[PDB]
């Protein structure tokens, strides 16, 4: 069953700021991953890279909030 | 991953399961048993005009108690 | 020759008609077995039947189990 | 009431019949009198099975045949004229208060359904096309559907012989 | 009491004719993703929370589109058959069985029977009303289809019948209470797939609406609220089948979760097969009903009328 | 194995020589395989497995690419590091334009230099070939890697000195990085 | 029955009811002369296009019909066989069967829905 | 199918127990409401031409059976003075009023 | 299944086709006359549009038309280059052909595993030419350009 990825999910879910905070990231996103903040933009836009993914996956940007 | 496709069936085999719970509620409610008495023979067809003419009611059903009391002889 | 020669064509019929051959034969084992009873003084009886002692019919009615 | 409405809705549909020309028309005709008749006499037989039957061969299969081969579209679509409707409806609604009217009973077939059967009858407690059907298979009455079924044979052994014009 | 009964025999009716509807058209989405499972694609996921109201958002767009009617006296013929089409696809659940009365409807393999003959005029006149050849073609091979599979679908219920010693279809049930059918029947499982997967025209045999030989068949010609109606048909077509398949073959648990779970891996199956397989030729097929169907189907009528034979003998 | 059926000499592969045997074992395993549809359940049991594999479907535009560094998209019209413009006027790359869509005219500014007045590109008749850049003998002109440039009416696309200067000074980091990567490759 | 008239005259209302509904729900626009003419990938339809009815398809039906009545003839065997005299029931029914399958057999020999054309 | 035969035969069993109950209860009603349904043919056609009761005008209906035959009315003639809500009641009950 | 091209004027008799007349020419571009007025070089990408399914084999023809009219010969590299191209077009245009007859059919699932892996090969041509098709990667004189270091190990993986 949960081997070990209900973990995985506890991790993203809460760290993102609870419910409200992993439903709305879900919401915009249409998915959940998690990466290291390789930079953040001059534009309030925040990159975050992951190498666990494969290429299309490696490489993903969360743009400014503003943006809703 | 595959929970992707959870969403859909879980809904659809929610919505099918609904009916059945929604007859059986209304009925155990709405009745005072959960299952309408079946009429595919003549014989249950009888039994309801039997029960349905000793009262309005078949469902609400007269227990033993409905004998006279006594014969004083 | 024809033996395979079917077997090889028409799978499904050969495999379909050697299960009709074995039906009709149990099927008369089935009559066979059915009359080896005699298979009318059925132990149970549709409607209420009711016989005056000393009829025919009362004098054969089985006395069994079921 | 359920009875005299479709004589009702049999009478109209009928003088729908009788004016419909278009082909389709006809058949589309057809199509609501089989559910109709079907309806009527399941009402006063013993039960809705020879209903299920007639409907399946009459309408489900053999009047395929003639909306098929009445294709003929006439090469147009239908012309509807919402004045036979109006006059179906009309006519409809004042056989319906009449049929409201009319005496309750006696405007009522007299056969007997299996609920209008008596209490005692011990045979009406079986399964409802047992007792009818049975001898339709058991002898001597039953050799008539080898007959019926030969006769099939030769039908198609007719069609062959008919649709089968050089081509 | 009676009225009562009778109240309720229509809130039964008319809930189930809600859940249907609103369960086929939230299966639709149930197809998109899962096929999109099958081939490596991802399938909707954009709309709403995973593309969970996908569904409604094709409604929405269906309604709104016009309804571009064709030639013109056409309006009321070209508005009849989806009617006609959806009302049987619906209306066909009602003799389903349940333990919890819905009806006392005997005789529900006849009406089975009935009512899946009848798509024939639903498709046949809806091509008619079309008047274009491409949508002409489609109803005619739409017609044989359905018309040639119903000879081997009745003989393959009596096997089951005779299996179960009446029409009444619930005493599947009682017959059942030990060990599955499927088990017992398992050719029999693969044939009426084939065949319920003809009725509701899905491929392989896919000929009716079809495509890339057809446009669309019979649907071609078919604007928004029509073909709406036209696709809920279908669908809820295709689940009953499902349901049929589970009622017969796998329980009949009607007041168990998992028959419901059972209808939704019997739907999936039929997609399952969707992604797979290629589309029959015309003639093909009708070997495949005729030449091969029907013998199969007249071999086991003629095996189990001697096994109930012998079964009577015995007891 | 069974034999073949046309004797096959090297260079060559009959891909239909393998004969269908006769014998009984043969003619019964395809049977059986008819009547249970053997060969469909193999391909029905394959799409169930390959649910099990993650689909490649890039989440654009949040994840998105890959490209390379020798991509050929929007065009733009680059600057010395002194900010002058590149472009000489030389018209090769008009020349040689497959499908002319592009137009020159040149004059001299009043310094006295060699410069454009009007340099045109028409990105309904350009065929994004590079033939341009490959021949522009100072890297005026270069197919900057944008190619999210769509527009809703035909007028926007044809691109004026004015348009193409612009695109140059906003993409100038990334088409330094390609050149960086290529110039001594190219 | 009238039970189940009834509900299949309430759907019916309400599915007529919605098809109405999205009726005027859908935005409407001029009529086009081209707009409604036949679809036939984009070029002109031909000639009145109502098809040839000298092909085959009655003739299938026609075999629909056949095996659709005898299908009719075999449904009541469920029922009757706990009633029925076996031996009846037993031949009677078998022949059924039998001479349809010989039928088939026969025709398959004959094989006319391999026609020339 | 020896368990579905074991319980379809226990309400077979059950089934001949309960019935001359039935049977006994009925009959009271039947003579009951003849005697009524006698009552009233007398006293409706008080004033009619040459009104005989239980025949047509005379004859009797039924003649070969011997005399204190007694020959169940049809179902319409034991309804003869009821309305529609009494008819329907038992007629329309396989449908369900 | 017409290429969206084709047009069949089919006349048939029950269902089956008698007569077959296929209109080819609803996309006659007027390229030969095109490919007169412009130069060989400006004319090499003309080729690559005609048959676009096969990307390099179309100007790998028209490229040794021009070397035997200008007797010139290639190095072994841009031999081997186009060679490795050619079969790698060759790959591209039957999965396309398989993809397409799959879908004639109606069979979906084989046309979307192979168009998975037709992106990998469009990724290569991306990679050497900087285009996704239609390249103008050869040319008379051999390949226009050398090829990016590490491409040969990812083409090993991909054949892998
Ligand atoms: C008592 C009743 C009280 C009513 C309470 C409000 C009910 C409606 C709740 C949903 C409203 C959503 C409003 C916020 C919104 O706009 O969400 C848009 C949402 C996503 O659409 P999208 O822009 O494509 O983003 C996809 C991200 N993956 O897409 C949507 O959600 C829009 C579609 C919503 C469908 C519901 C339509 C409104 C009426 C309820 C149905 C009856
Ligand atoms: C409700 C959803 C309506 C969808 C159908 C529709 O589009 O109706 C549009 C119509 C007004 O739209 P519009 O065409 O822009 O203005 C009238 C032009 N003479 O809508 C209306 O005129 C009536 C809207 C009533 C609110
Ligand atoms: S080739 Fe370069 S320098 Fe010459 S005109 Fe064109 S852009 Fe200017
Ligand atoms: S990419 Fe080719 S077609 Fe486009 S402007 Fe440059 S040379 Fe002309």
């Amino acid at each position: 069953l949960g081997i070990n990825r209900l973990t995985k999910l506890f991790q993203m879910v809460r760290e993102a700021g609870g419910l409200k905070q992993a439903y709305l990231k879900l919401y915009r996103n249409d998915d959940l991953k998690i990466g290291t903040l390789v930079g953040i933009d001059k534009y309030g836009n925040k990159y975050f890279e992951n190498p666990y993914y494969f290429y299309g996956r490696n490489r993903w940007i969360e743009f400014a909030p503003h943006v809703n | 991953m595959w929970f992707e496709i959870l969403p859909g069936a879980v809904i659809i085999t929610t919505l099918l399961s609904v009916p059945i719970y929604a007859m059986y509620g209304l009925d155990k409610l709405m009745i005072g048993n959960a299952f309408r008495r079946n009429m595919d023979e003549r014989f249950s067809r009888v039994m309801y005009q039997r029960d349905f003419r000793l009262t309005d009611n078949p469902y609400k059903m007269n227990g033993l108690d409905a004998i006279p009391d006594e014969k004083t002889n | 020759s024809l033996l395979k020669r079917a077997w090889n064509e028409i799978p499904d019929i050969v495999g379909g008609s050697a299960l009709a051959l074995a039906g009709i034969v149990m099927a008369t084992i089935g009559v066979a077995n059915y009359y080896a009873k005699d298979g009318d003084n059925r132990r149970y009886k549709l409607g209420y039947v009711v016989y005056r002692h000393d009829d025919p019919r009362a004098l054969k009615v089985r006395n069994d189990e079921d | 009431m359920i009875q005299l409405m479709l004589y009702s809705l049999i009478i109209t549909t009928s003088i729908i019949f009788l004016n419909m020309i278009h082909p389709l028309a006809l058949g589309l005709t057809l199509l609501i009198q089989t559910i109709f008749v079907c309806l009527l006499t399941g009402l006063m037989t013993k039960s809705f099975w020879y209903s299920y039957i007639l409907f399946l061969i009459f309408l489900g299969g053999m009047l395929v045949l003639f909306i098929y081969v009445t294709s003929l579209a006439s090469n147009e679509m239908f012309n509807l004229s919402m004045k036979l409707t109006l006059f179906s409806s009309l006519i409809l609604i004042f056989m319906l208060i009449l049929s409201f009217i009319m005496d309750k009973t006696s405007s009522s077939l007299f056969l007997m359904n299996n609920d209008m059967q008596s209490i005692i009858n011990m045979n009406s407690y079986f399964m409802e096309n047992s007792l009818s059907l049975n001898k339709l298979y058991n002898f001597p009455t039953n050799f008539i559907t080898i007959l019926l079924m030969n006769y099939l044979l030769i039908t198609l052994i007719v069609i062959v012989k008919i649709t089968k014009l050089f081509k | 009491m009676f009225y009562m009964e009778f109240i309720l025999s229509l809130i039964g009716s008319l809930l189930l004719i809600i859940c249907v509807l609103v369960s086929v058209a939230f299966l639709t989405l149930l197809e998109r993703k899962v096929l999109g499972y099958i081939q490596i694609r991802k399938g909707p996921n954009k709309v709403g929370l995973m593309g969970i109201p996908q569904p409604f958002c094709d409604a929405i767009k269906l309604f709104t589109k016009e309804q571009t009617y064709p030639l013109l006296s056409n309006y009321l013929s070209y508005y009849i058959s989806p009617i006609f089409s959806l009302f049987l696809s619906l209306f066909v659940w009602m003799c389903m069985p349940f333990f919890v009365k819905l009806y006392s409807f005997n005789l529900g393999g006849l009406f089975f029977l009935c009512c899946t003959s009848l798509g024939v005029y639903t498709v046949m006149v809806a091509g008619w009303s079309s008047n274009s050849n491409y949508a002409l073609l489609g109803g005619l091979r739409a017609v044989a289809q359905t018309i040639s599979y119903e000879v081997s679908l009745a003989l393959i219920l009596l096997s089951f019948i005779f299996l179960i010693g009446s029409y009444n279809m619930i005493y599947f049930f009682f017959y059942q209470v030990y060990m599955w059918f499927l088990i017992i029947l398992f050719p029999m499982a693969l044939v009426w797939v084939s065949i319920s997967l003809a009725e509701t025209n899905r491929t392989p045999f896919d000929f009716a609406e079809g495509e890339s030989e057809l446009v669309s068949g019979f649907n071609v010609e078919y604007s928004s609220g029509g073909f709406a109606l036209i696709f809920m048909a279908e669908y809820a077509s295709i689940l009953f089948m499902s349901m049929l398949f589970c009622v017969i073959f796998l329980g009949c648990d009607v007041f168990n979760l998992l028959f419901y779970m059972k209808l939704t891996f019997i739907s999936f199956v039929f997609i399952w097969v969707r992604g797979t397989l290629p589309r029959f030729r015309y003639d093909k097929l009708m070997y495949l009903a005729w030449k091969c169907f029907l013998s199969f189907s007249l071999n086991y009528l003629l095996f189990f009328i001697g096994f109930k034979i012998l079964l009577f003998s015995l007891l | 194995e069974p034999k073949d059926i046309v004797e096959v000499p090297k260079g060559y592969v009959y891909v239909n020589n393998k004969e269908l045997s006769m014998e009984f074992a043969d003619i019964t395993d395809r049977a059986a395989s008819t009547m249970f549809f053997g060969e469909l359940l193999r391909g029905f049991a394959v799409t169930l497995a390959h649910i099990f594999k993650e689909p490649a479907t890039i989440n654009y535009p949040f994840e998105k690419g890959p490209l390379s560094p020798r991509f050929r998209g929007e065009h733009a019209l680059r600057r010395y590091p002194s900010g002058e413009e590149r472009c000489i006027a030389c018209k090769l790359c008009e020349a040689i334009c497959p499908a002319q869509a592009i137009t020159i005219e040149a004059e001299e500014r009043a310094d006295g230099s060699r410069r454009t007045t009007r340099y045109d590109i028409d990105m309904t008749k350009c065929i994004y070939c590079g033939f341009c850049q490959e021949a522009c003998p100072v890297d005026a002109i270069v197919e900057g890697p944008n190619f999210e440039f769509s527009t809703e009416t035909h007028e926007e696309l044809l691109y004026n000195k004015e348009k193409l200067l612009c695109n140059g000074d906003k993409w100038e980091s990334e088409i330094a990085s390609n050149l960086q990567a290529d110039h001594l490759y190219r | 029955m009238f039970s189940i008239i009834f509900i299949a005259l309430l759907i019916l209302l309400i599915t007529t009811i919605v098809m109405f509904l999205a009726s005027i729900l859908s935005k409407k626009a001029l009529i086009d002369r081209e707009k409604s003419s036949p679809f036939e990938c984009g070029f002109d339809p031909k000639s009145s296009s109502r098809l040839p009815f000298s092909l085959r398809f009655f003739l299938i039906t026609i075999i629909f019909l056949i095996f659709d009545v005898e299908i009719a003839l075999i449904l009541p065997m469920i029922i009757i066989m706990k009633y029925s005299n076996i031996m009846i029931w037993t031949i009677t029914s078998i022949i059924f069967i039998l001479i349809l399958l010989i039928g088939l057999y026969h025709e398959w020999n004959q094989g006319m829905l391999n026609w020339s054309n | 199918a020896k368990k579905v035969k074991r319980d379809e035969i226990e309400m077979r069993s059950a089934q001949n127990v309960i019935f001359p109950i039935l049977v006994a209860e009925r009959d009271r009603e039947f003579l009951r409401q003849l005697r009524r349904n006698r009552d009233e043919e007398a006293e409706l056609m008080k004033n009619v031409p040459g009104w005989e009761v239980g025949t047509w005008y005379g004859e009797p209906v039924f003649k070969t059976l011997p005399e204190d035959t007694l020959v169940t009315p049809i179902f319409k003639e034991f309804y003869a003075h009821s309305d529609w809500k009494s008819y329907a009641k038992r007629a329309h009950l396989k449908l369900w009023s | 299944a017409a290429h969206g091209v084709l047009r069949l004027v089919l006349e048939l008799d029950g269902e089956t086709v008698m007569r077959a007349d296929p209109h080819i020419g609803l996309l006659h571009r007027g390229t030969e006359k095109l490919i007169e007025y412009k130069t060989y070089t400006q004319a090499l990408p003309y080729f690559d549009r005609l048959d676009y399914v096969s990307m390099m084999c179309n100007e790998q023809c028209y490229s040794l038309a021009v070397e035997k009219l200008l007797n010139i010969d290639v190095p072994l590299r841009a031999k081997y280059i186009r060679t490795l191209f050619a079969e790698i077009t060759r790959i591209l245009n039957h999965i396309m052909a398989v993809g397409t007859h799959a879908l004639d059919v109606g069979a979906l699932t084989p046309f979307f595993w192979l168009f998975e892996e037709r992106e990998k090969m469009m990724e290569f041509y991306e990679r050497v030419s900087g285009a996704r098709m239609h390249a103008a990667y050869i040319r008379p004189g051999g390949v226009s350009l050398d090829m990016p270091l590490g491409l040969m190990d990812d083409i090993y993986e991909f054949a892998s």
